[PDB]
DNA sequence: ATCCGTGAGCGCAGC
DNA sequence: TATAATGGGAGCTGTCACGGAT
């Protein structure tokens, strides 16, 4: 009632099944700009925090229509079969067929990686393929030029490339905005929003359109708005619209005021209906006594707390430790 | 959304399945990563640790909860490297999100596996934050130079983990996984006898089954430990109006008969030192103990009224056979000793 | 209109 | 410490009237 958000969306947000935006961070949504307490879906909140990177499975055996580097649209093809349901750059994923031109066709293996790029001039003793074995690593023969095909997938990612000769002053994670300089000392820079991506491999400062968005799930969410309201100018606002012909306007303004005006004159802080420091009832009044048979009898309490602190701790190393979100 | 379960499954189940091709380049990337972070770490001489924490992160952001300008700091740090020693920077960062990608899918399993290690006193779910947990450890340790598929070694730290917590949380009263292992065996061999016997073993079969060292004793004492606590809160008659807590006493506190009787001891008794001069009284205070509840030997007696110790005894003695006189024609004291 | 959550007698005994 | 192992498991059924929010 305070927060203005629906019991549905309470707990949404408590029981962590949709975002709410805190700062829009300048994010885009279908056109439409993003607000302030908006609630996105986990796929919504990928596309704004990360980006839009779908690979299309290339059947084993077909070569690719499309290039290493190259950039494709929707109702265009990858491959006789296989097409791209969206615009964007395209990246070939495990090439299966690696064709030096000695200025010869080599195969690629599971465990089997390339380190060079497409294109590459090359000349006898380089390291073009490596794999488990160094038995059974490729090298370079003589002088030639480096060409990946067969791809086992196209990776589509709606990203933008910004090439580099010079070190990077961007390292992999980065969040990037237009016109931020990303490496070649001034010379590389950003043209949109978006994840940094460094690829040693292409020497290619990749960027994945992207913001920093705050978007929480959770009482953090909750605790932090509750905490940034103020009652003073929620009553005023109230007010105002307990001036509205419609009657229910009115009513619902009124009930809302009465929540505010009860912490206004009583002086408790919203943000106290979240906790953070749980208390536990002195033991006595939920003991685990020896029973006369000798046995230990203990209240249900107890075995409530304990759950809790097992939840806690582990939560709390997991935190501490960091790993996947999910 | 209402079942907690169904809720994982599709947040885990958007996430697509690492094909050999795909979990050898990540899981290769990860242990490249690793090891970029030690050479990193000796070019820098910072904590391994502390560094693999700024890779990372930067990787989560800080939209996780060593304050964020220290990382900042630490990443200027590392970013005023020359463009070789960035490279592996640059690896490292790589390898972080590998890691994150390589657990985020490989977790359908974990599923599959801790449905089997259900109805242990612990919860699907949390069976499952326990599993992940090892499997974080897995991972960071997994080697693609075995060539075995992620699979083989990961089930290792996911039934581990979930074995372990299982015997880690579901006892009220913590119990040694070693001991809660014996006791498990005990039921085992004791269900063998069971049904091999077609009756019902005794301290003395299992034990000799069990093997040396173990006896009937051994085992109804084991049985004593594995006793598990009982709810207060539970029904009492078909009639739920009744539970265990209101038909057990307090034994503890202080029973007005007790606390009443005591009142009068100590009147009592004291009536009794008016029988005595304060300083027979007071030396038995201060040597039994009732002046300042501490009672004080015959040499601090002694110290407090400059007496020679034999003296203080000597005195004490006189002081308690006063008082058997005076009880030879009272014996009210003697009520209650009882 | 529908759905959700709220209450629905007191003892005694209850082995 | 390594054959490989990747969407769960069990459902409670013969009240009801009222105040409330949706």
């Amino acid at each position: 009632t305070l927060l203005d958000l629906s019991a549905t969306e309470l707990e949404q947000v408590l029981y962590f099944s949709k975002y709410i935006v805190l700062d829009p961070k300048g994010a885009i949504l279908n056109g439409v700009p993003v607000e302030k307490r908006q609630l996105l879906t986990d796929e919504e909140y990928r596309e704004l925090r990360y980006g839009k990177q779908e690979t299309y499975p290339l059947p084993p055996g077909v070569d690719a229509l499309v290039k290493d580097g190259e950039e494709v649209v929707k109702g265009q093809e990858l491959a006789p079969g296989v097409v791209s349901r969206l615009d964007g750059v395209a990246l070939y994923r495990f090439p299966r067929r690696v064709r030096v031109e000695y200025v010869k066709d080599y195969r690629v293996q599971p465990h089997m990686n390339v380190v060079v790029p497409e294109g590459a001039r090359v000349e006898a003793g380089d390291k073009i393929v490596a794999a488990i074995d160094p038995e059974e690593e490729v090298i370079a023969e003589a002088e030639g030029v480096v060409h990946l095909h067969e791809p086992a997938s196209i990776l589509v990612v709606k990203a933008r490339v910004y090439p580099f000769e010079d070190d990077v002053e961007v390292s992999t994670g980065d969040r990037v905005a237009p016109g931020d300089v990303l490496a070649d000392g001034g010379k590389v820079k950003s043209d949109v929003y978006g994840r940094v991506e460094v690829d040693l491999v292409r020497n290619v400062v990749r960027v994945v359109e992207s913001y920093d968005i705050d978007a929480r799930m959770g009482a953090e969410a909750i605790q932090q708005l509750l905490k940034e309201l103020d009652l003073e100018a929620l009553e005023k606002e109230l007010l105002e619209e307990m001036k509205h012909p419609s009657r229910a306007r009115r009513a619902k303004a009124r009930k809302r005021l009465e929540v505010v005006r009860a912490f206004l004159d009583s002086g408790n802080r919203p943000e106290w209906m979240i906790l953070e420091a749980v208390p536990v009832l002195p033991p006595d009044l939920r003991p685990m006594v020896q029973v006369d048979g000798g046995r230990f009898a203990t209240s249900d309490l107890n075995d409530l707390y304990r759950r809790l602190i097992n939840r806690n701790n582990r939560l709390k190393k997991l935190l501490a430790q960091g790993a996947p979100e999910i | 959304t209402s079942d907690p379960v169904r809720q994982y499954l599709h947040e885990i189940g958007q996430v697509p399945l690492l094909t050999l091709e795909e979990e050898v380049e990540l899981a290769r990337k990860v242990e490249e990563g690793m090891e970029a972070i030690k050479k990193l770490s000796e070019i820098t001489g910072l904590d391994p640790d502390l560094i693999r924490e700024v890779v990372r992160a930067k990787i989560l952001g800080s939209a996780r909860v060593l304050d964020p300008k220290t990382v900042e700091e630490i990443d200027q740090k590392l970013k005023s490297l020359p463009k070789e020693h960035k490279r592996y920077l640059h690896i490292a960062r790589e390898g972080e999100a590998a890691r994150q990608h390589l657990i985020e899918a490989n977790l359908r399993l974990v599923v599959s596996i801790a449905k089997k290690y259900t109805g242990r006193g612990l919860s699907f779910l949390d069976l499952i934050q326990e599993g992940n947990q090892g499997l974080i450890r897995a991972v960071e340790k997994f080697e693609y130079k075995r060539r075995f598929k992620f699979s083989t070694y990961a089930t290792w730290w996911i039934r581990q983990a979930i074995n372990r917590a299982i015997a880690d949380q579901a006892r009220t009263i913590r119990i040694p996984v070693h001991m809660v292992e014996t006791i498990n065996k005990l039921s085992r061999t004791a269900r063998q006898l069971q049904q091999e016997l077609g009756r019902e073993p005794t301290y003395e079969e299992i034990a000799e089954a069990m093997g040396p060292g173990w006896d009937a004793k051994r085992v109804e004492e084991t049985l004593k430990i594995a006793q598990e606590p009982v709810s207060l809160e539970t029904p009492i008659g078909d009639e739920k109006d009744s539970f265990y807590g209101d038909f057990i006493p307090d034994e503890h506190l202080p029973s007005p008969v007790d606390a009443a009787t005591q009142s009068l001891l100590s009147e009592e008794l004291e009536k009794a030192l008016s029988k005595l001069s304060e300083r027979e009284a007071m030396v038995l205070k201060l040597r039994k103990g009732l002046i300042d509840g501490r009672e004080h030997t015959l040499e601090e007696v002694g110290a407090f009224f400059g007496v020679t110790r034999e003296r203080i005894r000597q005195i004490e003695n006189k002081a308690l056979r006063k008082l058997k006189y005076h009880e030879s024609r009272t014996r009210k004291l003697r009520d209650f000793l009882d």
